[PDB]
DNA sequence: CATCGGGCATCGCGTGACAAG
DNA sequence: GCTTGTCACGCGATGCCCGAT
């Protein structure tokens, strides 16, 4: 018995049917405190009136019951596709909405950032420019959000638009909407191909380079069989333009004494990608003339490959080119 | 000044801002739900409202809403086994002018480039894909279509399959389950064939022709070239070869992406095979004039 | 038609218990 | 062994309601 006491007991007992209402499994509402509780359906009402302006499968000559099931969940279908996740900023930097899989990607689950100022996930760095981007309406940009999947950030690529948020009753002393990003956010994309296990592996080349045999860690790298790796050309037609006059120096180097002598360079896989690789050509001989190339490659990383491209002895036209590269038959 | 005090005033703050952002968010819900009341009275009427309206926070299709109305694009679920169409959303028709009816009963292979065949299949063999091929669409008519997905395990769970569906006597292991969306100065090196093919282009091509090195290799250097410089530069390519480590220059005027014309000098010579002594490709040096 | 004191309900404030990290 | 934060609670200052003026 007590006044204010019995009072907050009605408004707990208010907030806690208020929490029972919320569509996240119970599981996420138990942990939920009651300044989130009251967050989150002040973002699930935003939400569904907004929605109630902007929305709203198989057309029906196309129809089974198969198709109309995976209709039904089309949605997450293109939300597990988006190798990402959806993200709606208001003009105020909050966050009318977030995929689940955002705690795939950042570690942040989607309950805790619904209604919170954006710039939280956001590097310092990258505020000024996102809120340039906040304010001819559509948006290609990246940005480094925060990483709890490290524990730590993430460039992520934003592709998205502006559309005006309906349905969000804003006032002064009634307002029309405002421009909200939609948007989606990825990953970025490397181009080289780095091994993350010591892979030596052995390949045999003609005297003119044209390969001919390759042992199983060399597939394991290169992703070509055999067969295609042979089909191919010489090896000059792997290699990188800005690596094909030095490995034709210690080729010529191998034909007047035998050895190659340690050299570094990049080679093209079957993805089209680069891979560094510190090689070494020698030849062996049949009746005492040359007959072909034994040639062993470490795989390298970026880091020291870079470290061995600018430690470069010798220096030829197109050493610091940098380009892709393809490959047939 | 003095600790217990600092701290204690700090917690004195945040509970009082705590209790700021609970009333702004009651107001939020006096906002937000049909109908100066109290805070119980906002509360109760706000609980009213939301079992109205009623496990995830959106629907699906308030899921798929978000995605299109950000990114566009259109869902399409094919088979690794054979590329066949297994589902494609509606939203095939704003971004391919394409009905439904189009891509079921076919495969993928059949909706794309038959130049771009082959490297779809490299990428249904055997988590995630990102390609880009050429969808069709009063002759046929393609379009650069930028794909991202995955490969899933068929059947997918919680999609029940008939008995007498289609579907039951394909029994696929694996799917592609993707999002196909639509859409200065300088010199960059190139390695050729002698046929004229790029197969090697420099990344600086973006600020000397404006296109990206993929808008390049495979393609022949003469399908970029005007018109009339096209047999000047063919003989100029042939000549470089006749002519083995000698340098053959050659002004042409190279449509830009924004498709205009840049007068370009292209500096050609061989690279030899050191032991054959055999052309190993053509060496280019285009440069802006 | 107001105005006025009852008693309970709202409401904002500061502090202590307690716990997750 | 400290930090940050959640929740309850004691406590008055007004608030609402309403017989009684
Ligand atoms: C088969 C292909 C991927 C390949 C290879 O497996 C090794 C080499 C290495 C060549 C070389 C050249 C000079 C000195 C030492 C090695 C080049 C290739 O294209």
């Amino acid at each position: 018995s007590n006044p204010s006491k019995r009072h907050r007991d009605r408004l707990n007992t208010e907030l806690d049917r208020l929490a029972s209402l919320l569509p996240f499994p119970q599981d996420v509402i138990n942990k939920l405190d009651k300044l989130s509780v009251l967050r989150l359906s002040v973002s699930y009402l935003r939400a569904k009136s907004f929605f109630d302006v902007s929305l709203k499968g198989v057309q029906d000559n196309c129809r089974t019951k198969f198709r109309e099931g995976l209709n039904l969940q089309e949605g997450e279908f293109l939300l597990q596709a988006l190798n990402g996740f959806v993200l709606v900023v208001t003009t105020d930097a909050l966050v009318f909405y977030a995929s689940s899989t955002i705690q795939d990607y950042l570690g942040f689950q989607q309950s805790d950032v619904i209604h919170q100022s954006v710039y939280e996930l956001i590097h310092t760095e990258d505020r000024a420019e996102f809120q340039r981007q906040l304010h001819f309406m559509e948006r290609c940009f990246v940005c480094r959000l925060r990483c709890l999947l490290d524990n730590g950030f993430l460039a992520m690529n934003f592709q998205g638009r502006l559309k005006y948020l309906h349905g969000q009753n804003k006032k002064g002393k009634i307002l029309p909407p405002q421009l909200a990003l939609f948007a989606i956010a990825t990953p970025l994309q490397p181009p080289s191909i780095l091994e993350i296990r010591n892979f030596i592996f052995r390949t045999k080349h003609k005297l003119d380079f044209t390969p001919t045999g390759c042992d199983a860690k060399g597939k394991i790298v290169l992703g070509y069989t055999e067969a295609e790796l042979c089909m191919r050309g010489t090896g000059y037609q792997f290699i990188h333009a800005a690596d094909m006059l030095y490995c034709a120096e210690y080729h010529v180097r191998m034909i007047k004494t035998g050895e190659s002598g340690m050299i570094v360079f990049r080679l093209l896989t079957k993805d089209n990608r680069w891979t560094w690789v510190q090689s070494n050509a020698r030849l062996v001989y049949k009746n005492g003339r040359p007959d072909y190339i034994i040639a062993t490659q470490r795989p390298l990383t970026d880091e020291e490959g870079k470290e061995h491209l600018r430690k470069r002895t010798l220096k030829l036209p197109f050493m610091f080119a940098t380009g892709e590269a393809v490959l047939y038959e | 000044m003095d600790k217990e005090r600092l701290a204690r005033e700090n917690h004195s703050e945040i509970e009082r801002r705590r209790r700021n952002k609970m009333t702004a968010y009651i107001t939020e819900l006096s906002d937000m739900v049909p109908t100066k009341p109290d805070k119980l009275t906002i509360l109760r009427m706000a609980v009213s409202h939301m079992k109205s309206l009623r496990p995830s926070f959106l629907t699906d299709q308030e899921l798929k809403h978000l995605i299109l109305e950000a990114a566009d694009g259109f869902l399409f679920i094919v088979s690794c086994e054979t590329g066949r169409v297994v589902y494609v959303s509606d939203s095939v028709t704003p971004v391919l002018n394409q009905p439904q009816s189009e891509w079921f009963g076919s495969t993928l292979y059949d909706q794309v480039h038959p130049d771009d065949v082959d490297k779809l299949r490299e990428q249904l063999s055997t988590s995630r894909r990102s390609f880009i091929c050429r969808m069709r669409c009063g002759e046929p008519h393609f379009v650069v279509v930028h794909c991202t997905g995955y490969i899933k395990a068929w059947p997918p769970a919680g999609v029940s399959l008939p008995d007498d569906d289609p579907e039951a006597g394909q029994g696929s292991k694996f799917c592609l389950v993707a999002i196909g969306r639509l859409q200065q100065p300088t010199e960059f090196i190139s390695r050729h064939n002698i046929e004229g093919i790029f197969t090697f282009v420099d990344h600086r091509c973006v600020a000397t022709v404006g296109y990206q090195p993929q808008e390049l290799l495979g393609k022949n250097i003469v399908e970029f070239c005007h018109p009339e410089d096209q047999q000047l530069l063919r003989d100029s390519f042939q000549q470089v070869v006749k002519l083995k480590g000698q340098v053959l220059s050659v002004m042409f005027r190279f449509r830009s992406k924004n498709q205009e014309w840049l007068w370009m000098r292209t500096s050609s010579f061989t690279f030899q095979n050191p032991y054959s002594d055999e052309i190993e490709y053509i060496i280019c040096t285009n440069t802006n004039v």
